[PDB]
This record gives structure tokens, sequence and C-alpha cells, in this order.
RNA sequence: CAGCUUGUUGGUGGGGUGACGGCCUACCAAGGCGACGACGGGUAGCCGGCCUGAGAGGGUGUCCGGCCACACUGGGACUGA
RNA sequence: AGAAGCACCGGCCAACUACGUGCCAGCAGCCGCGGUAAUACGUAGGGUGCGAGCGUUGUCCGGAAUUACUGGGCGUAAAGAGCUCGUAGGUGGUUUGUCGCGUUGUUCGUGAAAUCUCACGGCUUAACUGUGAGCGUGCGGGCGAUACGGGCAGACUAGAGU
RNA sequence: CUGGGCAGUAACUGACGCUGAGGAGCGAAAGCGUGGGGAGCGAACAGGAUUAGAUACCCUGGUAGUCCACGCCGUAAACG
RNA sequence: UCGAAGGUGGGAUCGGCGAUUGGGACGAAGUCGUAACAAGGUAGCCGUACCGGAAGGUGCGGCUGGAUC
């Protein structure tokens, strides 16, 4: 009853005395499709079990994202290795405006209005990577008052 | 030695990110009130100023969460001393989609960019804090 | 680098080279394609290009590449010239529009058929 | 100069692009029907009708003298 | 331009059924041509590129209109999935449909475009004509007592008309009380994806 | 492209103009511009705008509208508000 | 009843098989495809996109955060002058008063019309056209403010020097 | 004969600071000019050996140079 | 008097061609060696000087982006 996603799959391999020795891996995004999502890399001879491996690694890795009711509550960037990813929230008009990996993410997490950007580097898992850090990076409302105090000094005008 | 407000910014923020209790730094008006600002938004705790051994010393105390969670996620200086930067009341700008705070330094002194807007007086934009 | 470095010094954007030099603003040009002949690809093509040295109303001496299989061409003979590389030929980067001034169509030629040149069927 | 004045102006303007405070200067020529005004000698102008090739600004007084 | 060509090969390429009616179904599965029963890659944009497909194929609109009805949605403020609905939705064949008074899409289309409708008393034969807030549509009244007409006279009950509109008595006439809400009315599709196509 | 300038920079008396003015002339003084690019070379009608772009920017000046310049090439005046 | 074509179908990028050919003929934006079972060459069938149009060439922007103000860098990838002194320039510690140049508030004038955006109005619709409000980032005049920058007049010793 | 540094004192001045386009100065070794000097080493050069060849490596010699005075040159993986 | 066009003269500057000659790049499955990459068989690079068909060698100083107990 999950949104499942593979990104990327490429074919790596390992050089021995006889020849080379071929495996995949499988990015995988995973998430409920409503506010949490999670993701893994998982890696196989053969690339059902690669694909297999990141599943489980996804949902044993499920972390929890903020939205203020379908969109990210304010702008950040996020910094992975070297990928650089920038989102911004949208009116409930807009759609999912992003690149391939970013817009997986995205849709898998639950978000339905978003401007993501990618700056860095173009590698998929650093942009995935990237995509996360900036997730995690995100705030609420709600303990951002808790930190500071009297909870009405933002500017909340939706609500529900 | 040049921006003492940029020297104020980058000392509570290395302290901030060291997890220190409190710091020390020569006092001067403008982070005097810069820090009534800050407690006012309530970024920091109680402040207070001292006398040291030649002009006055301010000291800071930091505010932490039941666990160990900083209460400041960011500070950056805006307008630097090699360009300086100023806005208008329609344009003030925006930290955090607002749920941050900029300090604008106008003719009826330091404000945020609420308080500033409330008013519609501009100004120079002294740093970003959230 | 520091604001005042860059009102000293100012950005300069990167050199581009032009493309259409023989064209000189044209996007097709008459040539009078003197001495046609062939010419082999770079290393691993191996195949057998036909070619021509147009010389344009622009006062310069261009090659350019005969597009289609089998043509009409031959010594001095007017063509029209628009632009295009081969990426296995050294330095073509013209190309003999089919279909114009003596350039016939391609014959038999039943796909794309505009391309090459050629009326549907009457 | 045989009863004109050469004054130095300053004005800073924001640049048109990065936004810093550039300072620059002119030279304008005034007129001295009498003619007393020496080095350093800040002084006021107002400008008026072409009275020479050069010379759009008559000398209004000289105010804080040269040290 | 007109399509003016098999409408179930249209519905069978993506995989939904666009007409109904007598010739609701074709009785058989979706390989829509010689290679259709491949089970083939399913990328980010051809979910896009099938669904304003069938944004297109249900209204009968050309890629160039389509487009221009796009930036109309986009620039107006609101949302974007739902203006475009209520564009594309507000077109006079489309409520000649709505009303009750066609079987199909192309025959609303073609009355219309014969000039059998009278909207302010101003006779009209443009399909992509726009109705607005407090139209009355009238049908032309040296029109009337021609079979393709009155054979829509009896058989008023069985398709539902939706609640922006209305009919009224032999007289067949249709009043506007406000602009549709085609969101809430009859979406064989997500607006959603029109927008993501026409980002890239 | 690193030195340019001698009616050149300024003054006085005259002349001239619809009008201030080296605009012109006689005399006198020795200045004026320049690394914030003078002098030189290349290219170009300028703008409201047009195309693109999330914007900032980039490219452009064609229809339409405003201003300028010119009328085979170069020079000159006359008539007249 | 008088009236449909053009381009493509290896990936980007929607769209696949057969026959013929056999490093040849040829294709190609990139990297590549063709040396005897070619979805990449030519034809056929089928499909996809668009449609009185569809493709190619030429040029500009975009993508390009590859001139970076917004918005990049310099140990080893391109990138710190061999080192210092110093001219113009840029920048400047704490504190008092004043000015109001910068900055900021408000008002008046101007920023032609058309074009552009938002709302109507009129051509059967639309393109097109008319009206109203925006926009016109600016500049000039008046009248306020003095936190910060700056000027002017002082003070201080923490930087610097003796 | 002469330059700089550090610490202590807090006696003195009272922001006199920082950087620095151009510019100027200094700047290993090799090299250049004029004069001197020349033990050892040692480009070039010669012979021997090795080698298919050996304009090299190895061996025996060996000039400029290396040194000094006074100038020039202004470059180095002048590197953390 | 001023004055266009024209004439005379010495320069400046921007291009074209030019016997012959210098290097550069790309070409096939040509000839000669083997300089670098391993201690690449004499560690390699940097500056400079002389020499040599050619890669290069040697001297002086430097570096490790080399080794040694
Ligand atoms: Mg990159
Ligand atoms: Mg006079
Ligand atoms: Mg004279
Ligand atoms: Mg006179
Ligand atoms: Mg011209
Ligand atoms: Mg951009
Ligand atoms: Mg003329
Ligand atoms: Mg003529
Ligand atoms: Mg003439
Ligand atoms: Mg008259
Ligand atoms: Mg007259
Ligand atoms: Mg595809
Ligand atoms: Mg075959
Ligand atoms: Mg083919
Ligand atoms: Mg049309
Ligand atoms: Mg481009
Ligand atoms: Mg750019
Ligand atoms: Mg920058
Ligand atoms: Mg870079
Ligand atoms: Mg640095
Ligand atoms: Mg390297
Ligand atoms: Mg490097
Ligand atoms: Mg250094
Ligand atoms: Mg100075
Ligand atoms: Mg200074
Ligand atoms: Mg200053
Ligand atoms: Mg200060
Ligand atoms: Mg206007
Ligand atoms: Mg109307
Ligand atoms: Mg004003
Ligand atoms: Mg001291
Ligand atoms: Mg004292
Ligand atoms: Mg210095
Ligand atoms: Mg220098
Ligand atoms: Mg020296
Ligand atoms: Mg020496
Ligand atoms: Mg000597
Ligand atoms: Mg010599
Ligand atoms: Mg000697
Ligand atoms: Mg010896
Ligand atoms: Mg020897
Ligand atoms: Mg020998
Ligand atoms: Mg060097
Ligand atoms: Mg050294
Ligand atoms: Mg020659
Ligand atoms: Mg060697
Ligand atoms: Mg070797
Ligand atoms: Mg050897
Ligand atoms: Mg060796
Ligand atoms: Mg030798
Ligand atoms: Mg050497
Ligand atoms: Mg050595």
């Amino acid at each position: 009853n999950y949104l499942e996603r593979v990104v990327a799959i490429n074919r790596v391999s390992k050089v021995v005395k006889g020849g080379r020795r071929f495996s995949f891996t499988a990015l995988v995004i995973v998430g409920d499709g409503n506010g949490m999502v999670g993701v893994g890399y998982g890696k196989a001879k053969e690339v059902p079990a690669a694909i297999a491996k990141g599943v489980e690694e996804a949902r044993k890795s499920f972390f929890r994202v903020p939205l203020i009711g379908g969109t990210i509550t304010h702008p950040v960037q996020g910094e992975a290795a070297a990928g650089v990813v920038l989102l911004r929230p949208a009116s409930p008009g807009t759609g999912v405006i992003a690149g391939g990996a970013a817009r997986a993410v995205l849709e898998c997490a639950g978000v339905h209005d978003i401007l993501a950007k990618s700056l860095g580097s173009d590698n998929a898992i650093n942009v995935v990577h990237a995509t996360v850090a900036a997730l995690k990076l995100l705030q609420r409302p709600e303990e951002v008052a808790a930190r500071r105090g009297l909870p009405i000094e933002d500017v909340a005008p939706a609500g529900m | 030695m040049t921006d003492p407000i940029a020297d104020f910014l980058t000392r509570l923020r290395n302290a901030n990110s060291a997890y220190h209790d409190e710091v020390s730094l020569p006092h001067s008006k403008l982070k005097a009130n810069i820090a009534q600002i800050l407690k006012n938004e309530g970024y920091i705790s109680d402040f207070r100023t001292e006398d040291a051994r030649v002009g006055k010393s301010l000291v800071i105390q930091l505010k932490y969460g039941p666990s160990r969670e900083r209460s400041i996620a960011g500070l950056r200086r805006v307008s630097k001393p090699g360009l300086r930067v100023y806005a208008k009341s329609t344009n003030l700008p925006r930290v955090l989609g607002g749920l941050g705070v900029a300090i604008i330094s106008t003719s009826s002194g330091l404000l945020t960019d609420r308080q500033a807007a409330r008013q519609g007086v501009g100004g120079e934009v002294l740093a970003y804090v959230w | 680098p520091t604001i005042q470095q860059l009102v000293r010094k100012g950005r300069r954007d990167k050199i581009s080279k032009v493309k259409t030099a023989a064209l000189k603003g044209s996007p097709q040009r008459r040539g009078v394609c003197t001495r046609v002949y062939t010419t082999t690809p770079k290393k691993p093509n191996s195949a057998l290009r036909k070619v021509a040295r147009v010389k344009l109303t622009s006062q310069v001496e261009v090659t350019a590449y005969i597009p289609g299989e089998g043509h009409n061409l031959q010594e001095h003979s007017m063509v029209l010239v628009r632009g295009g590389r081969v990426k296995d030929l050294p330095g073509v980067r013209y190309k003999i529009i089919r279909g114009s001034l003596d350039t016939q169509g391609v014959k038999n030629r039943k796909q794309a058929r505009s391309r090459y040149g050629a009326k549907k069927e009457k | 100069m045989q009863k004109t004045i050469v004054v130095e102006l300053e004005d800073r303007m924001r640049h048109p692009l990065y936004g810093k405070i550039i300072r620059t200067t002119k030279k304008v020529k005034a007129h001295d029907e009498d003619s007393v005004a020496g080095i350093g000698d800040r002084v006021s102008l107002m400008e008026t009708r072409p009275l020479s090739a050069t010379k759009r600004w008559r000398l209004v007084e000289i105010l804080e003298k040269a040290k | 331009a007109r399509y003016t060509g098999p409408v179930t090969r249209k519905s069978r390429r993506l995989r939904t059924d666009l007409v109904g009616g007598d010739q609701a179904f074709e009785k058989r599965p979706y390989p829509p041509g010689q290679h259709g029963r491949a089970r083939i890659k399913e990328s980010e944009y051809l979910l896009q590129l099938q669904e304003k497909q069938k944004a297109r194929f249900t209204y009968g609109v050309m890629e160039k209109q389509f487009r221009r009805y796009y930036e109309e949605a986009v620039r107006q403020p609101g949302k974007t999935g739902e203006e475009l609905l209520k564009i594309l939705e507000s077109r006079l064949d489309n409520v000649i449909y709505r009303a009750g008074l066609a079987r199909t899409r192309r025959m609303a289309r073609q009355l219309v475009s014969h000039g059998h409708f009278n909207v302010n008393g101003v006779h009209v034969n443009v399909p992509s004509y726009r109705v607005s807030q407090y139209d009355i549509v009238d049908v032309r009244d040296k029109s009337l007592n021609t079979v393709p007409f009155q054979i829509a006279r009896e058989t008023a009950g069985e398709r539902p008309i939706p609640s922006w509109l209305q009919v009224v008595g032999e007289r067949q006439r249709v009043l506007i009380h406000q602009l549709p809400e085609r969101a809430q009315i009859d979406v064989p599709l997500t607006e959603q994806l029109i927008v993501e196509y026409y980002s890239k």
C-alpha cells in the first residue's frame, strides 16, 4: 500500500583475473504518499533482487516531511556530496515542477505544489540525497513558535 | 578589523554551533539594540552589560530546548560595509517565507519586517536571523 | 570576486565562433560547383562520400556534401547550398540542396521525399 | 586664469547593476568678476548662462575659506 | 481542421473509452495496433502526453488552440486545472452535448457548425463559441421539426443534466446559471498532468 | 591607441546674431583636457518597443508611433514667420 | 455532394515488425548505425505528432549557476603575482553634538499615444478593436525622520605607533 | 658598523589603521661585460669500455664555469 | 580675405599577392631509434647553459608531484 519509484538502474563491474564481474544497483524511492518518505539504495547481481533490497532499505529508512497543505512550508536549499537542490513552495494551482530524481522523491513524499531546481552535480544519487537533505532542513510553524514563543508571530493564512 | 556587526553575528553563530551557554563581546549601542531585538523575538535568553578592563562587555546567554537542540538555525549579515543594502516599505525582505526575522534599521530605530511594514517605513537591512 | 573588483573590472562573456562563415548571413547560397569528386571518411567508417567544391556568390570556395543516393552533378553547374555538418568528413560543413537549380530530386525515393526533393506521384 | 576659478565637484550614485555606491568627481569652471579665491576654499556655485565657451557657473560665496 | 477518423482506435490507444452511447464499446481488448499487445516501457512523459491527448480528444480541440487555452488558464487567477476545465467546458458545442441534445460530441459539433442555434437571438455557427453566465441558448425557430433535432426532443431523460445549465419545455432552450465546475462535473481525466506537460 | 591642445584655455575693447557664447577679430595672460581613459581606431541612426527569460539579465530597433540625418557627390547662399 | 497532407518511430523523445542490402550503398544533432539474421540504410505494413500545413537551413535567447548582481571559483581538477614597500583608489575602533548629502515617509508635476497586464464593452467566436485601472522601477519641487552610512566640531584608549 | 623580533612596564600620542591598480626595490642557479685568481670539481671536447649502434650511462683526462671586485640579467617544482 | 574641387610632396595606417623559407595540425597498415609510464632498467620534473640525426645527454642549483636504513 506504498508508493515505490525506482529512479536509476546502472550496471557496475569489477575486474578479476578472468574478466569483468557485473552487478546491478537500483536506487529506489518509497513513501506512503501522504507525509512520509524513505530512500534505499540496494544492489545485487540481478535487477529484481537489487530493486527488492532497495525497497527494504527505503522502508526501513522512512522519515517524516513537514507539509502545510500540499506544499512545503518555506524555501530550502539542500546539499549532498556535490548536488545542490532548491525547493520553493507554490500556489495550489501549480504542479510539481522538478527534474527526474527530485520529482520522484517529492511525488512519493506526497507533495503537490513545489518548484525544485538542481544546481550542482547531475548524478541521480546525489540529487536524491540533496533533496532529502533539504526536506530535513524544512521546519514547521508549530515548533519554530515553540522554540521562540507566543505562537502567532508568523503568517498562517490558510491553516485548515 | 571591520564590520563589528558581522563580528557579533559570527561570534554568536560559532558559539551556538559549539553548544556554548554564553558569549562575551565588546559592547556598543548597535549591538545592544540588536540583542534587544533578538531577545524580543525569542532567539536568545536574557542578556546583560558588565564593565570590562577597558570599556564595557556585553554577555549573552543562549537558549536551548529540553533536548539539546538550538533555537537559532541561521544568521547572516546582509548590508556589508562593502555593499550597503536598503529597502522600501513596499518590498521589505522575507526570511524563511516569513518564519524568520530580518532586522531593519529605520529612522524610528531597529525594527523587524512585521513591525516595519506595520509602520510603513524602510531602511537598511542589517541581518537575517531566522 | 569583490564587488569593488567587479566595479573596476566587469564580467566579460565568452568568445563564440561564427559558423555561417561562407553564407555570411544568408540561409542558402548559390554556387558553381566545380571539381566534383569522392572522399573517404575518418578512421572507423570506411565509406565513399560524394562531395563537390562550390564557389559561392559570397566569393568563397567551400566544400559541400551531396546527400541522397545518386546524383546528376558534374563540372560547372549551379547548385543551392545550405548549412549542415557531416561529422565524419574532416572539414565539410555545407550540403547541396536536392531539388534545386540543377540537382534534380532523388529517384525512386518514397519516404521523406521532401528532403532529397521528390514530388509525391502524378 | 584671470577672473575664472576652477572648482571640483564630487557626487555619489548607486552602481546600476552591482548596487555599490560609487563616488565620482567633476571639474566645472566658474566666474569671478572680482577674482579672490585660492586653493582649497570650499565654495558655493550657481549655474548660469554660457558666460564663455566652457564657463557655466558663477561663484556665490566662499564659505569656510582654506586653512 | 478536424480529425474525422476512427474514434475507437483513439480510445484504444489511451486505454479509456470517450464516446459511450450505441458505439460505447468495441467488445474487444485494447491492442491499439499490430503491436498493441506489447507490455511496453512507461515513461513519465507518456502519462502527461496521453492525459493531454485525452483532454484534446474529449472535446475535439486542436493542439494550437488547446495551447492558447493553456495560457488563458495559467494566466487566470485562482488555480490552473479547474480553470482549464472551465474554459474547455464553456464551449457552446459542449453545452449542447451536456444539455442532452446530442448523441455524441461529434454530432453536437455538427449541429453547432450548421448554425442550428441562436444565443441572444444571434445566429452562431462556430463550435468554439464560449458561452457565459446568464446566457440563453435558443434553437433557430425555423430549424426545428427536423428529424435529428426532434429525435432528441423525447429522449431527454437518460443522460443527467449538470447543475450549472438548465433545459426547459418543448421549446428546447438552455439557461446558464453560472460558469461550470468541471472538476466536480464529469472528469474522465486528471487536470494536474496537463499542467506538468506544459512546463517542459 | 599615452600625451593631446595655440582660437587652443581665460580676459578686455570692438564686430556679428533672433539669442548667450572664441561665434569672429586686435591685444594681453599661459593656460585647458587626460588612467574616472584624453587623443586615435572599429562599428552604429536613437527611443517607445519587439524576441527570450522565473526574474535579474541577454539579443534586437522590422510593421506602428516620436526625434534626428540626408535627397547623384562636394560646397554656397538667396527668398521667407 | 467540390475539398489532406507532412514529418518522425535506437536513447534523449511519443511511436515496431517484415523484406532487400551486406563497412558496400548509404544515415547521422550527439554517440554512433551498416563487414550475411540491421527496430539506426531503402521499401512495405503498422504506429505517433501535428495539420492547411509539415520539415530543413540561417539567426537570437533559453537550457548554461559555462562571466556567477540575484548566482561560481583558485592545496592536488584552469586559477595566489617569487617577495616586499608604497602612489591613486577602496574600506575602516568606542563615544557626544549638529547637518540632513546617502537612506527612508508623504504630496505635487512629469514619465505621449499605441504595445504589455487585469476587467468589461464590439465585430456570429477568435485574432483584431474601444474603454477604465494598473505599469511606467525613474527624475524634478515642497514638507517630515535621524537608526545606519557620510560631512563638520569634539572626546577616549582597546587597534597602530613611540 | 648595522636591521628586525619577543616579553615586561604602562610612561607617551590619540585611529595616526588595513590593503594596494600602476610604480619601485630585493630576488637561487645558470648566463653576460671588464679586471684578478684558479687547489678540487667539471658542461663542451678527447680517448677507453659496453653496445647492433652508444653523439649516453661507467672509466681516464679536460676548457669555460664554479671563487673575488664592480655592473648587468630578473628567471626556478622561486613550493606550504 | 575665406573658400570646394584639383595639383605637388613626405609620411602614417589597414588589407591582398610574393620566388624562397619557419614552425603547426590532421592523415595508412612507411623509415630510424626507445625518451616517459614499474627502481620504465641512469628516479622524474623545473630554471638555465653547452652539445647531439631524433626522441634527448651532460653540468649547476631546486622540488618530491621519488627511494633508503
Ligand atoms: Mg557541472
Ligand atoms: Mg566676456
Ligand atoms: Mg588670436
Ligand atoms: Mg571678445
Ligand atoms: Mg550606417
Ligand atoms: Mg536563466
Ligand atoms: Mg550629403
Ligand atoms: Mg540613386
Ligand atoms: Mg548636393
Ligand atoms: Mg511667408
Ligand atoms: Mg530673410
Ligand atoms: Mg520513446
Ligand atoms: Mg536483414
Ligand atoms: Mg530505415
Ligand atoms: Mg490554422
Ligand atoms: Mg545555445
Ligand atoms: Mg546565463
Ligand atoms: Mg557572486
Ligand atoms: Mg566552476
Ligand atoms: Mg583565497
Ligand atoms: Mg597536474
Ligand atoms: Mg593546477
Ligand atoms: Mg606564494
Ligand atoms: Mg591611501
Ligand atoms: Mg584611508
Ligand atoms: Mg573615507
Ligand atoms: Mg564607523
Ligand atoms: Mg503609455
Ligand atoms: Mg463579445
Ligand atoms: Mg520627492
Ligand atoms: Mg600597545
Ligand atoms: Mg590624553
Ligand atoms: Mg602595502
Ligand atoms: Mg602591483
Ligand atoms: Mg638588481
Ligand atoms: Mg652565479
Ligand atoms: Mg664572469
Ligand atoms: Mg659565452
Ligand atoms: Mg675573466
Ligand atoms: Mg674529474
Ligand atoms: Mg667525466
Ligand atoms: Mg667519446
Ligand atoms: Mg613564474
Ligand atoms: Mg626555495
Ligand atoms: Mg609562398
Ligand atoms: Mg631519462
Ligand atoms: Mg625508456
Ligand atoms: Mg638504457
Ligand atoms: Mg630512466
Ligand atoms: Mg654529452
Ligand atoms: Mg637539466
Ligand atoms: Mg641535480
